[PDB]
């Protein structure tokens, strides 16, 4: 699945 | 896709208790979980964001926990307004999945449903349709199952149900089931039964009538 | 204080296009990372995520509804629109629009993801009903055999219908059930009352204001 806009910020 | 499962699904509790609802994911969603409280006829309210962070304004009694795949909401001291449906949302992957809900009702003593079956009025049959109504009066807990049979033949796909909201005073629920047949078909049969299964009933109670005993 | 309010047609027909608007105050769609999302809820069911749009015109849709949904924004008018094409009776639901926070930004650059992980503020919601159906009045039938009796308020459109007993006199033991949408696209409801098997006349006062159909049905064994 694709991921949240912010799935990657600390 | 994802799948985000809530357990209990339903729970009974009294003012003061402490309860814990569980939201579970198939994939790891890190800390991206939210908790909502939904009062009937009102939108969801934010309680917990980022799995454990309390939202500004939300009472201390609430608490969130977990990370990755296992999440829990912990209300410590149940209050009046806390009797509602609770949802959990996953915001790590698209689509932002929601949980199926966990309804929280007022707990009371088991109440067996007083069952009543109503035949279709003779002034309805005149219009070509027959609605047979079954009433499962003031009961507890919410879970009940109505089975319609016409001359021992299981009716499936031809009935519709409705449940009242937990009574303010009784703390009970009432259900009405409507079997809909055609006048032509209604008059082709004799015994109409409403078989009611519930916990307050040791065995399935059956209320019937013969369209053929007069 | 952030507030959102949904607006649009309460009644749409199948194969038609549903356009909903979300008007807000308390934030701007130009604030870093803010989002306005749509969530719907079918009558007496779960919440269902529909779509989301952000400050940067970045948009996402529910993969099931991908084909029909279109989300837009007018940063100046503080509005977000959701267009659902070719609707069917399954799309009958209450549609909410909600605000999503941007990350905790220090110097305009995000330092914390934390705050984004929830839809913090929602609107009252808008009920949208889909039917090919024309407005029409209910037929009231009696439900005669403590003792139980009632009225079957059948075949009406649209909702609602108010049901009172003995012109308001009788309220104790009364159970007016939620309406059920039948296969014919028409609603059906039943109102009942439990009484001592002794007795004293029972009349259900039915009103369906959309068709202007007022009925008083007397019930007995």
């Amino acid at each position: 699945l694709e991921l949240d806009k912010w799935a990657s910020l600390w | 896709a994802l799948q985000l499962t809530q357990s209990p699904s339903s729970l009974s509790a009294s003012v003061g208790d402490r309860i814990t609802i569980t939201c579970r994911a198939s994939q790891g969603v890190t800390s991206a979980l939210a908790w909502y409280r939904q009062k009937p006829g009102s939108p969801p309210q934010l309680l917990i964001y980022d799995a454990s962070s309390l939202e500004s304004g939300v009472p201390s009694r609430f608490s969130g926990s977990g990370s990755g795949t296992e999440f829990t909401l912990t209300i410590s001291t149940l209050r009046p307004e806390d009797f509602a449906t609770y949802y959990c949302q996953q915001l790590h992957f698209y689509p932002h999945t929601f949980g199926g809900g966990t309804r929280v009702d007022v707990r009371r003593t088991v109440a067996a449903p007083s069952v009543f079956i109503f035949p279709p009025s003779d002034e309805q049959l005149k219009s070509g349709t027959a609605s047979v109504v079954c009433l499962l009066n003031n009961f507890y807990p919410r879970e009940a199952k109505v089975q319609w049979k016409v001359d021992n033949a299981l009716q499936s796909g031809n009935s519709q149900e409705s449940v009242t909201e937990q009574d303010s005073k009784d703390s009970t629920y009432s259900l009405s089931s409507t079997l809909t047949l055609s006048k032509a078909d209604y008059e082709k049969h004799k015994v109409y039964e409403c078989e009611v299964t519930h916990q307050g009933l040791s065995s399935p109670v059956t209320k019937s009538f013969n369209r053929g005993e007069c | 204080r952030i507030t959102l309010k949904e607006s649009g047609p309460p009644l749409v027909k199948p194969t038609q296009t549903l356009t909903l608007t979300c008007s807000f105050s308390g934030f701007s769609l130009s604030d870093f990372g803010v989002g306005v999302g749509w969530i719907r809820q079918p009558p007496g069911k779960a919440l269902e995520w529909l779509a989301i749009i952000y400050s940067d015109d970045d948009k996402r849709y529910s993969p099931s509804l991908n084909t029909r949904l279109t989300i837009t924004k007018d940063t100046s008018k503080n509005q977000v629109v959701l267009v659902m094409t070719r609707v069917s009776p399954v799309d009958t639901a209450t549609y909410f629009c909600a605000h999503r926070r941007g990350p905790t930004t220090l110097f305009g650059v995000p330092i914390a993801r934390g705050p984004v992980n929830a839809m913090d503020v929602w609107g009252q919601g808008i009920t949208v009903t889909i039917s090919s159906t024309s407005t029409k009045g209910p037929s009231v039938f009696p439900l005669a055999p403590t003792a139980a009796l009632g009225c079957l308020v059948k075949d009406y459109f649209p909702e609602p219908v108010t049901v009172s007993w003995n012109s308001g006199a009788l309220t104790s033991g009364v159970h007016t059930f939620p309406a059920v949408l039948q296969s014919s696209g028409l609603y059906s409801l039943s109102s009942v009352v439990t009484v001592p098997s002794s007795s004293q006349t029972y009349t259900c006062n039915v009103n369906h204001k959309p068709s202007n159909t007022k009925v008083d049905k007397r019930v007995e064994p």
